[PDB]
């Protein structure tokens, strides 16, 4: 006798679910062809080994991703018609887009967001990324090995920063 | 799970009955609600065809009455295909269904686009030579339809009694 | 009363979804149309040239005009060049070669040129940079004096 | 029915705070990642490299 109340709720919730799927699709699927890095790592002297995926692992998730996933019932609420649908993209596919964007960024620069990937030596790329913030290209080459140490060391601390306290991921853990 | 000598039946964090102690024999049983789910229908256009594939969500195929067990649930009426293509009618946990070989409803693991590899080297630059101009297009809604609704005419059918009760 | 209250609330939420699309359109109508935008993948998909608004029932439609490259040719390169100890760098462009000679071009359109002092700037000496390659750098100011 | 209607409404609102973060992450992944930015204090604190 209470009319069509349930239908409104179900429509709203289904809209939310479809919206969540579209959210993940829009955030991650910015790339059309899945690239992947060459077998050799002559990246001018930069140790990308923490962020690139590691084969010696069940999933293809890289080190930092593994740390984050470790950093962060089902039937308890489920007794009363509260089902929870599964996400469309699996947590492995998401880790596949990411390993593409990393691969394309390192080897192609930014020209893979416009057309197709264009090969460029990494050491020559950052020379163009400086040249867009004022300092001439000569600063990079003349001090290439110095910057490599600072950059490599920089990733050193962030790994320990996450693995020190659990208050780093406050934003997701609230959700 | 073993209770205390006097404690009879347990609860959860959300105070729902979970276990129980049998009266005649002091044995411990667990209660689990018998299954439910949402029946769903995957179909292409009615104009294109009239074959549909039914999807039970979170129900084991054994208790449901071509089958297939996907993480989403049980899917009957569709055929698994090893080959992977772009998604047509998304289902759940990386499975897409479409209508192509007559034709039948095929379910498959979705393909994350094509695959490509690039030849990075110490000394290799690719410099494009020719260019093309394109024209994209996108649409943004701006304004929905202005409307207005007076209460007293909606709730009350223009009668003195209703108008003086709503006051 | 409950039936009417639910309908009003939904509208307020929906009318706040549109308000965030009449502000993302009133922005694209500003950078995209009345100027050239360098915000990657904001106006179109690729390097952006201009835009053309059009109307529609309760909305707006754009026609972004975009520039994308077509054919890629592999080439050999070197991040510097040494002539007389002094390294030489491209003022704006890459250093490219086709096996016999070297050339300097633009970033996004193959157009070789002769490596003269008119478009390179020296810096330091050529025993510090890595990947530098020996070559000659032509001098434009010599021949006219030799002509006289 | 009141309690069920309250949970739905809270979701509808709270599920619009996320939609204002997905449309913000989807931006940063298009300037910061696929390119270099000049929006000060958008992609990090300082002049942005990659
Ligand atoms: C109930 O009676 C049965 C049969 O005599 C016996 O085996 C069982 O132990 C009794 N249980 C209780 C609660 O006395
Ligand atoms: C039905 O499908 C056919 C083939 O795609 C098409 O030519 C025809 O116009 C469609 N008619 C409908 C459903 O409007
Ligand atoms: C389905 O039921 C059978 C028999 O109880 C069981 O062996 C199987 O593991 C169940 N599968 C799932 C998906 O739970
Ligand atoms: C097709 O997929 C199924 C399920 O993963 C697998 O058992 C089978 O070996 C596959 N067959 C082929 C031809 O790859
Ligand atoms: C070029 O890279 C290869 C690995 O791809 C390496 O073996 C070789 O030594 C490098 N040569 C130079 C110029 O450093
Ligand atoms: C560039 O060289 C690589 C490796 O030989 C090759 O795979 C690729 O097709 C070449 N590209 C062009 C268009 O010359």
């Amino acid at each position: 006798q209470y009319g069509s109340f349930c239908t409104q709720l179900n429509r709203a919730l289904t809209g939310i679910a479809v919206e969540q799927d579209k959210n993940t699709q829009e955030v991650f699927a910015q790339v059309k062809q899945i690239y992947k890095t060459p077998p050799i790592k002559d990246f001018g002297g930069f140790n990308f080994s923490q962020i690139l995926p590691d084969p010696s692992k069940p999933s293809k998730r890289s080190f930092i991703e593994d740390l984050l996933f470790n950093k962060v019932l089902i039937c308890a609420q489920k007794f009363n018609g509260l089902n929870v649908l599964p996400p469309l993209l699996t947590d492995e596919m998401i880790a596949q887009y990411t390993s593409a964007l990393l691969a394309g960024t390192i080897t192609s620069g930014w020209t893979f967001g416009a057309g197709a990937a264009l090969q460029i030596p990494f050491a020559m790329q950052m020379a163009y990324r400086f040249n867009g913030i004022g300092v001439t290209q000569n600063v990079l080459y003349e001090n290439q090995k110095l910057i490599a140490n600072q950059f490599n060391s920089a990733i050193g601390k962030i790994q320990d920063s996450l693995s020190s306290t659990a208050s780093a991921l406050g934003k997701l853990q609230d959700v | 799970k073993k209770f205390l000598p006097f404690q009879q039946f347990g609860r959860d964090i959300d105070d729902t009955t979970d276990a129980v102690r049998d009266p005649q024999t002091l044995e411990i049983l667990d209660i689990t609600p018998c299954s439910f789910g949402g029946v769903s229908v995957i179909t292409p256009g009615t104009n294109t065809s009239n074959q549909v594939a039914v999807l039970y969500q979170g129900v084991n195929c054994t208790e449901v009455p071509n089958v297939f067990q996907t993480r989403a649930g049980c899917l009957i009426g569709a055929e698994h295909v090893n080959n992977s293509y772009e998604c047509d009618i998304p289902i759940g946990a990386g499975i897409c269904a479409s209508y192509q070989t007559s034709q039948s409803i095929i379910a498959y693991t979705m393909s994350l686009g094509a695959e490509n590899s690039v030849a990075y080297s110490n000394n290799s630059i690719a410099i494009p030579i020719n260019f093309t101009i394109s024209v994209t297009t996108e649409i943004l809604p701006v304004s929905m339809t202005k409307t207005s609704v007076d209460c007293t005419m909606y709730i009350c059918g223009d009668s003195t009694e209703c108008s003086n009760l709503l006051l | 009363l409950q039936s009417l209250q639910t309908y009003v609330t939904q509208q307020l939420i929906r009318a706040a979804e549109i308000r965030a699309s009449a502000n993302l359109a009133a922005t694209k109508m500003s950078e995209c149309v009345l100027g050239q935008s360098k915000r990657v993948d904001f106006c179109g998909k690729g390097y952006h040239l201009m835009s053309f608004p059009q109307s529609a029932p309760h909305g707006v439609v754009f026609l972004h005009v975009t520039y994308v490259p077509a054919q890629e040719k592999n080439f050999t390169t070197a991040p510097a060049i040494c002539h007389d100890g002094k390294a030489h760098f491209p003022r704006e462009g890459v250093f490219v070669s086709n096996g016999t000679h070297w050339f300097v071009t633009q970033r996004n359109f193959y157009e070789p040129q002769i490596i003269t002092t008119h478009n390179t700037f020296v810096s330091g000496n050529c025993d510090v940079v890595i990947g530098i390659v020996n070559n000659t750098v032509y001098d434009p100011l010599q021949p006219e004096l030799d002509s006289f």
